[PDB]
RNA sequence: CAGACACCAUGGUGCACCUGACUCCUGAGG
RNA sequence: GAAACCAAAGUCUUUGGGUUCCGGGGGGAGUAUGGUUGCAAAGCUGAAACUUAAAGGAAUUGACGGAAGGGCACCACCAGG
RNA sequence: GGGCAAGUCUGGUCGCAGCAGCCGCGGUAAUUCCAGCUCCAAUAGCGUAUAUUAAAGUUGCUGCAGUUAAAAAGCUCGUA
């Protein structure tokens, strides 16, 4: 409405604490990694196993 | 055409028109069965063409002529003046016979306890037969049909001036059309006319 | 696993001639103007290079006597990539059952599509050849030919439809609610069947007319009845 | 929307016209926008006439009858069903209940 | 759930039956129940002859 | 629909009407041809050889066909009594 | 009131009549027992529901074919009978009044016949 | 009354054609009429047309034919200088391949294929294909 | 459709066409300069200024929340 | 048709939910 | 034509006979303000801030009516216990 | 989460903090939050605010709509 007073503040994020994984790998550069997304989904295996299927899915 | 004198009518014609009182007609103007009348009756009431009448039933005979199984023509009335009529036509010409209710879908529907192939309809009245006239239509059918000056004219290709309701009006324009095929192909030939009168069609006639 | 079937069951002419093979393609009943009431001559003629897209799987409902009550409306598009496509929606309890039926009704109704040029007349049609419109419930999409190597400029749902129709360059203008979707696949689909409808001067040049099948083959089709 | 085409009778060709009033209701409504009912009936009705008839002498005479032409509004001639809702195809027709 | 409904309900039909019916009632996708019937030619549920006619598990 | 001197590009080449000069499309609905069977004359009998008319939905819609067929009959011959 | 009958009777009627209409007579007891030999039927109670319509329908029957049903053999009877013949087909009617109009129809036919003239109280039928 | 007569004739033509009707009754008649209705002829759009003359102002019947498919007016008239000829001939015509826009030029009413031949414009009457 | 289209008529469509321009809404603000006095972009993309209070605010209805504004 | 025809106000809420691939696999033989 | 409807609300993407008038989401509002006409009551011209993703049309299907024709039951009434 | 390309994620919170152009999420088993992990898009660039343009036939000359959705002056005469 208009109110006045502010109550709680970062509440979700004062009990969240941020970890890491480091790296085996870096993540790749530029030209490289363009080229490694079309090797990596297609001249591999080449594909004929599974369908219907996201690069990031539990489905 | 054929051999051409019986086929420019006779008198033996001109005596079962007027007879079966095919002759009269009714009281609605007219943009589409206007060609084929004669002349009109004082204070209303058309008399139609004989003459007219004569040459669309001969090249409405000569397109069931041409095939050489005559099943596929299909003869249908749904007036009781004409369930006897088609039934001696049946017999005879030996088409395929819808006397009484059509029964909706025989030209239409996959799955149906009755289905009937023709290639051409032969209707008695198409606003009796109005069924069979707008399902063959969906289906691409040409019909054929006896046509008043107050029938439907859409979906109809031939039509044949004639009262063509009720007594022997009915009766005679189908014995005539039996006759007809039956010169061409049959086995009356030579077009000359048949031995069987008109009598054995028309109505049942209430018997005493 | 599982593993198709196919049967034949005629109801009429049509049916016998296609199976005994004195009728070869589509193009000749096409031309006759017959209807097809049987899916199985489409799938004889073709049955292969045939791509059904589901445009959409979208519900819809009606109130029952208690509570609510809900079905699945399905819209499938089919086609080859050779000029000939077709449409059909189907309405059914569960969104399978609905796409399933829908791919027998798009076989069905399955209709050419002329093919002609922008201005070319060398090296094979990729366009139209006279700009056709179509009206779906005041959706209008008008379908201009375009040059080679233009592409389809087009809305995603019109330009599938678009690429088994056979038209590989094309401009649109759709004008209208552009919320709906079935009105927009529908409309294009007029818009497409009516480039046989236009009478082309190259076109005019006169023909004497079929005997119809019917009759010619009459004999042949007496199996038991005519 | 026009949910009747005449509007419960039309008043086309003329521009105006003077209203009526109801004659148990009394309330102004256009006279050829409302119902109008004829009402012949006996004098002597379906009631009295069967003493009246047998009691009668030097008496030779048909019975009178009273004319009047009632009106009635829309809201009164709903209600006591001189006229009643019917179906949308229905009120397409001009033709009325015989009497 | 539809796949395997599917499946069971194509093979016991296709062994012989008059008809059959698979229900597979309870929860999905959170907090809302739900039914569904998978239903196949022919079924009653009328007098005593259901209890003769058809076995249920 | 030809394309350059003469080529083919074309899937089909539809009927025509001369009823109303408009052509028979795609798949349509009430578009049927009519066979009128020829007699021979002069010693009857049926011999051949079609006469073929072709109608289309937009004249029988129209109610014009009756009258049509006749126009192209008698144009043509031949009926006798005309 | 109650217990009307249902479609399941009156089908197995029909059938029944149909088919073995001389066997069929006209009492029962005797048809109830008819309908065992000639039927699987698995209750009493329906047999005689059967059984019973079949009389009832017998007892129309045998005064000529009825409402919604028809035996072979009747329908070929009725057929005979009818080769009726109400004209013979001009009576012969030649040279009577005919419209003035139809007298020309006669007239460009080589006929022509006596003819009615004069119009008198038109609207004509009124 | 009338202040275009062209918008008029070219209507009741495609009127007639729809329904299958082989005559029409255009008037007032003008020199225009005429010349468009000539053009019109030689391609085979239309058949063949007949003047009756009247001291009113003529009236002329047009026996049509369905090789035809629209013939539109453009009212008003604008300037054509043969590079809006172009723009024209994409936006309302269905290909370059076939119909005809046709104007009048200083050269004669003439068909735009001839205009740009000769390199005189003028004035767009209408078109057809 | 609607409008005249003569063969002097370039005047009369040239103002007509003016005149009605106005009535929308999206362009009425802006030409009136309108946005400019009552908000305070428009003529700006960004501006500064110093902050006058911290406000809470207890957010209308529909959400629950409190969303918590400065001034 | 052509007997009688009366007051009566107020009141709140969420989850209805979306994909195709027939085995009990027979399991002496196979 | 979205439909209801409509021989015009037809001859509109195949878009164009002549001319005129009015509208540009819904509310604020015929309000504010200035002018004008009126004896008066009133009439005409006619804003904005701000508010908000629906306001609206039509048809469809349900539910509901102290709207109209109906039926059926001692969980309803009747006659009564 | 949808438009929107890529999480029927794992932990944490639980109509709180926040998210949210718009539609809407979060009221305990949150695929929208807060972190982590994974993946996507563009890639020495990318995000954001704002003016203007396109899309927009939502200003309709080409090319609008006005029976009922926003919209024919009460009606006629009549000069520009």
């Amino acid at each position: 409405k208009v109110h006045g007073s502010l109550a709680r503040v970062g509440k979700v994020r004062g009990q969240t604490l941020k970890v890491a994984k480091q790296e085996k790998k870096k993540k790749r550069t530029g030209r490289a990694k363009r080229r490694m997304q079309y090797n990596r989904r297609f001249v591999n295996v080449v594909p004929t196993f599974g369908k219907k299927k996201g690069p990031n899915a539990n489905s | 055409s054929g051999a051409l004198d019986v086929l420019q009518m006779k008198e033996e014609d001109v005596l079962k028109f007027l007879a079966a009182g095919t002759h009269l007609g009714g009281t609605n103007l007219d943009f589409q069965m206007e060609q084929y009348i004669y002349k009109r009756k004082s204070d209303g009431i058309y008399i139609i063409n004989l003459k007219r009448t004569w040459e669309k039933l001969l090249l409405a005979a000569r397109a069931i002529v041409a095939i050489e199984n005559p099943a596929d023509v299909s003869v249908i009335s749904s007036r009781n003046t004409g369930q006897r009529a088609v039934l001696k036509f049946a017999a005879a010409t030996g088409a395929t016979p819808i006397a009484g209710r059509f029964t909706p879908g025989t030209f239409t529907n996959q799955i149906q306890a009755a289905f009937r192939e023709p290639r051409l309809l032969v209707v008695t009245d198409p606003r009796a037969d109005h069924q069979p006239l707008t399902e063959a239509s969906y289906v691409n059918l040409p019909t054929i049909a006896l046509c008043n000056t107050d029938s439907p004219l859409r979906y109809v290709d031939i039509a044949i001036p004639c009262n063509n309701k009720g007594a022997h009006s009915v009766g005679l324009m189908w014995w005539m059309l039996a006759r007809e095929v039956l010169r061409m192909r049959g086995t009356i030939s030579r077009e000359h006319p048949w031995e069987v009168m008109p009598d054995l069609y028309f109505y049942r006639d209430p018997e005493e | 696993g599982k593993a198709g079937d196919k049967e034949w069951l005629p109801v009429t002419k049509l049916g016998r001639l296609v199976k005994d093979m004195k009728i070869k393609s589509l193009e000749e009943i096409y031309l006759f103007s017959l209807p097809i009431k049987e899916s199985e001559i489409i799938d004889f003629f073709l049955g292969a290079a045939l791509k059904d897209k589901v445009l959409k799987i979208m519900p819809v409902q009606k109130q029952t006597q208690a509570g609510q009550r809900t079905r699945f409306k399905a819209f499938v598009a089919i086609g080859d990539y050779n000029g000939h496509v077709g449409l059909g929606m189907k309405c059914s309890k569960e969104v399978a059952t609905a796409i399933r039926g829908a791919i027998i009704l798009a076989k069905l109704s399955i209709v050419p599509v002329r093919r002609g040029y922008w201005g070319n007349k060398i090296g094979k049609p990729h366009t139209v050849r006279c700009k056709v419109t179509g009206r779906c419930g005041s959706v209008l999409v008008r379908l201009i030919p375009a040059p080679r190597g233009t592409g389809i400029i087009s809305a995603p749902v019109p330009k599938k439809l678009l690429l088994m129709a056979g038209i590989d360059d094309c401009y649109t203008s759709a004008g209208g609610c552009t919320a709906t979707l079935g009105n927009f696949a529908k409309a294009t689909f007029d818009a497409i069947s009516k480039t046989y409808s236009y009478l082309t001067p190259d076109l005019w040049k006169e023909t004497v007319f079929t005997k119809s099948p019917y009759q010619e083959f009459t004999d042949h089709l007496v199996k038991t009845h005519t | 929307t026009k949910k009747r085409r005449n509007n419960g009778r039309a008043k086309k060709g003329r521009g105006h016209v003077q209203p009526i009033r109801c004659t148990n209701c009394a309330c102004c409504v256009p006279k050829d926008k409302a119902i109008k009912k004829f009402v012949i009936r006996n004098i002597v009705e379906a009631a009295a006439v069967r003493d009246i008839s047998e009691v009668s002498v030097f008496d030779a005479y048909v019975l009178p009858k009273l004319y009047v032409k009632l009106h009635y509004c829309v809201s009164c001639a709903i209600h006591s069903k001189v006229v009643r809702n019917r179906s949308r195809e229905a009120r397409k027709d001009r033709t009325p209940p015989p009497r | 759930v539809r796949r395997a409904c599917y499946g069971v309900l194509r093979f016991i039909m296709e062994s012989g039956a008059k008809g059959c019916e698979v229900v597979v009632s309870g929860k999905l996708r959170g907090q809302r129940a739900k039914s569904m019937k998978f239903v196949d030619g022919l079924m009653i549920h009328s007098g005593d002859p259901v209890n003769y006619y058809v076995d249920t598990a | 629909m030809q394309s350059n001197a003469g080529e083919f590009v074309d899937l089909y080449v539809p009927r025509k009407c001369s009823a109303s000069n408009r052509i028979i499309g795609a798949k349509d609905h009430a578009s049927i041809p009519m066979n009128v069977a020829e007699v021979d004359k002069v010693t009857g009998r049926f011999n051949g050889q079609s006469k073929t008319y072709a109608i289309c939905g937009a004249i029988r819609r129209m109610g014009e066909s009756d009258d049509s067929i006749l126009r192209l009959a008698k144009s043509h011959g031949i009926v006798s009594q005309n | 009131m109650g217990r009307v009958r249902t479609k399941t009777v009156k089908k197995a009627a029909r059938v029944i009549i149909e088919k073995y209409y001389t066997r069929l007579g006209n009492d029962f007891h005797t048809n109830k027992r008819v309908c065992e030999e000639i039927a699987i039927i698995p209750s009493k109670k329906l047999r005689n529901k059967i059984a019973g319509y079949v009389t009832h329908l017998m007892k129309r029957i045998q005064r000529g074919p009825v409402r919604g049903i028809s035996i072979k053999l009747q329908e070929e009877e009725r057929e005979r009978r009818d080769n009726y013949v109400p004209e013979v087909s001009a009576l012969d009617q030649e040279i009577i009044e005919v419209d003035p109009d139809t007298k020309e129809m006669l007239k460009l036919l080589d006929f022509g016949s006596l003819s009615n003239l004069q119009v008198t109280q038109p609207t004509v039928g009124m | 009354v009338r202040m275009n007569v062209l918008a008029d004739a070219l209507k009741s033509i495609n009127n007639a054609e729809k329904r299958g009707k082989r005559q029409v009754l255009i008037r007032p008649c003008s020199k225009v009429i005429v010349r468009f209705l000539t053009v019109m002829m030689k391609h085979g759009y239309i058949g063949e047309f007949e003047i009756i003359d009247d001291h009113r102002a003529g009236k002329i019947v047009v026996n049509l034919t369905g090789r035809l498919n629209k013939c539109g007016v453009i009212s008003p008239r604008f300037d054509v200088q043969l590079k809006d000829l172009e723009k024209w001939q994409n936006n309302l015509l269905p290909s370059r391949q076939f119909g005809f826009i046709v104007l009048t030029t200083s050269a004669g009413i003439m068909d735009h294929e001839e205009a740009r031949r000769k390199h005189t414009g003028g004035k767009i009457l209408g078109f057809f294909f | 459709m609607g409008k005249c289209r003569g063969l002097r008529t370039a005047r009369k469509l040239r103002s007509h066409r003016r005149d009605q321009k106005w009535h929308d809404k999206q362009y009425k603000k802006a030409h009136l300069g309108t946005a400019l006095k009552a908000n305070p972009f428009g003529g700006a993309s960004h501006a500064k200024g110093i902050v006058l209070e911290k406000v809470g605010v207890e957010a209308k209805q529909p959400n629950s929340a409190i969303r918590k504004c400065v001034r």
